[PDB]
């Protein structure tokens, strides 16, 4: 009873679908009557929201948002919010130390629920943010039986990057460990988000370095000079995005964002990783396919700056044919996609090298659901004031076909020029291609 | 019942498809027809293949008439002007 638990500093609130922002009702370890007082549903599943580091000692804005979304998606479940705000309000390496103690508090609470009520641990889902992802990992590594799932939302990097599996979140901590890495910018062990994979599935939205809508782009950054600093770091925008990406997945059960297994972010940004064969793709978030692999699998995707975050990924392959040998560096282009449903015109992209009789693959992504692709317009951009003139000599290539592979629908589409060849000439009119083949990759 | 379809890429109006491929089970015959003005004046083209998901449509993308047709008979996907 209660006597064997008073050393537990952590508090456990059973938040409700109608009372999301406040810790009204508490589940007191060793006091079985408190479980009935809070109206825990012994029939339903349990989510344990474990916060991270705080300089204020108050729950952040995301806590009611996450609780509210779990109750929208799972209205009969139990959403427990873990309070470790005192310990999470110390100097960072000290709070990092307390993840061992919080991990222990949580495990003892979980083990109590099982001993006292014979509640199944296979019905437990741990969601940990920042240091809380490691507190969740330690908790999972100390329960009598394995918990069903652990979601790591941008797990803390400093003092964890080089920590061994028992001191941080690792795949042995639960039956399934999924991890979103959203702010990994910086040197290894010096990033705010952990860089190394720590789950069965490790998703790196937009490469995981920083999030769209969160950073100050390099151009703005150079112009601002000595004034501006790392606002993203301070404001915690990219870091917190993992919570919003997860929330999005709970509110859009029918249309999840897909992640793609890949060797590197650089390879992904060339459009080389867009397959769904042998679990090479998965759904970001709640609706994840619980595929536990032999090796840690790193997965990539692009997203929008705001909710709903889903974008459509396309790999575009072009063979730049020509009569005379020419090589152009850092060339800017615009691609326009015309489908059955909608269209997205003037999508920019650049190529580091454009050379005669060579093929180049690149990623094109768009918020627009264009439907089934019909037409493709390609523009080779010039910034010269004379590009309009027919007197102005500009380089050009003869392009016959454009091969496109759509990631979401897993379809290979060939587009071919209306005439024998489409002339793509720098600064001139766009080259037009119309669909001439389809292929479902399945 | 397994289908044989005509499989040709962006052929000009006055040219008939020679190529024929045996479709995978569940697949249908399709014809895409583009018709609009180009640098070499007005042009009509036709492409034909075995498709999985077949949706008949008629849209005028960037001033070019695109028509998609489906049929379940063997070697049926022949453009209107060639049937
Ligand atoms: N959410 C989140 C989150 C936050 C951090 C973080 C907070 C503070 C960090 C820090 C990291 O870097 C490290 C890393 C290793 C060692 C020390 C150190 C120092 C400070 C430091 O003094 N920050 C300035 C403010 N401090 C407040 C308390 O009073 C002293 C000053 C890391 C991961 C996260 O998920
Ligand atoms: N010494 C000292 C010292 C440290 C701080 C301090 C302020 C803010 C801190 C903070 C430290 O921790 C760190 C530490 C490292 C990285 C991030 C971080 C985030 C925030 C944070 O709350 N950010 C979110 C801000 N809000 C965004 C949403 O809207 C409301 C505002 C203050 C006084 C001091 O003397
Ligand atoms: C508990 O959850 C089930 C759904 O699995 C629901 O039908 C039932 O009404 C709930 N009971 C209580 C006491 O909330
Ligand atoms: C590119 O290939 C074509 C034949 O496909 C050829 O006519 C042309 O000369 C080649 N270009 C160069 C620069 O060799
Ligand atoms: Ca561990």
């Amino acid at each position: 009873q209660r006597r064997d638990f008073i050393d537990i500093e952590s508090k456990f609130a059973l938040r409700t679908p109608e009372d999301t922002a406040e810790d009204t009702c508490h589940l007191i370890p060793g006091v079985a009557e408190s479980v009935a007082t809070c109206h825990f549903n012994h029939s339903s599943k349990t989510f344990m929201v474990i916060h991270g580091w705080t300089v204020t000692g108050m729950y952040e804005s995301w806590v009611p948002k996450l609780v509210a979304a779990l109750y929208k998606r799972e209205p009969d479940s139990n959403v427990i919010v873990v309070d470790w705000l005192s310990r999470a309000q110390e100097h960072y390496p000290v709070s990092a130390g307390y993840t061992k103690l919080v991990g222990q508090d949580v495990a003892r609470f979980i083990n109590w629920m099982e001993e006292e009520f014979n509640y199944p641990l296979d019905n437990v889902h741990l969601l940990g943010y920042s240091l809380g992802a490691h507190a969740a990992g330690i908790a999972g590594s100390l329960t009598n039986k394995k918990v069903n799932r652990i979601t790591g939302l941008d797990p803390a990097g400093p003092n964890f990057e080089y920590a061994e599996a028992p001191s941080r979140l690792s795949p042995d901590d639960a039956d399934f460990v999924d991890v979103l890495h959203t702010f990994t910018r910086g040197s290894p062990g010096r990033s705010i988000g952990i860089q190394k994979p720590v789950g069965h599935v490790d998703i790196y939205p937009n490469g995981g370095t920083f999030q769209p809508g969160c950073n100050i782009g390099e151009a703005i950054r150079v112009i601002a000079e000595r004034g501006l600093g790392d606002v993203d770091q301070l404001v915690k925008c990219s870091h917190e995005r993992s919570i919003h990406l997860f929330i999005d997945s709970l509110l859009n059960e029918e249309n999840p964002s897909k992640a793609y297994r890949c060797s590197s972010k650089e390879a992904f940004e060339k459009g080389l990783c867009l397959s769904c064969r042998k679990n090479r793709c998965n759904n970001l978030g709640y609706e994840i396919n619980k595929v536990r692999a032999k090796r840690s699998s790193k997965m990539y995707l692009k997203t929008r700056s705001q909710m709903p975050y889903k974008v459509f990924h396309y790999q575009v392959k072009i063979h730049f044919s020509g009569t005379e040998s020419e090589t152009h560096t850092n060339q800017a282009f615009e691609i326009s996609l015309y489908g059955t449903v909608a269209e997205s015109e003037n999508i920019p992209f650049t190529l580091p090298e454009v050379s005669t009789n060579k093929t180049y693959s690149f990623l094109i992504y768009t918020e627009v659901d264009i439907g089934e692709l019909l037409m493709l317009k390609l523009k080779w951009k010039s910034d010269s004031y004379f590009s309009w003139s027919d007197w102005w000599s500009s380089p050009g290539f003869a392009i016959q076909k454009i091969r496109v592979k759509a990631g979401e629908t897993q379809k290979k589409v060939i587009f071919c020029s209306r005439e024998k060849v489409s002339h793509l000439q720098k600064g001139k009119a766009p080259a037009v291609f119309v669909k001439c083949h389809d292929k479902s990759l399945n | 019942v397994l289908l044989r379809c005509y499989t040709c890429k962006s052929l000009p109006r006055d040219e008939r498809c020679d190529l024929t491929q045996d479709c995978s089970h569940g697949q249908t015959c399709t014809t895409l027809i583009a018709h609009g003005n180009t640098e070499s004046g007005l042009l009509t083209t036709h492409s034909t293949w075995c498709t999985d998901s077949c949706q008949p449509i008629t849209k005028t993308v960037e001033g070019t008439q695109v028509t998609m047709t489906c049929c379940q008979s063997s070697l049926c996907n022949v453009p209107p002007w060639q049937s």
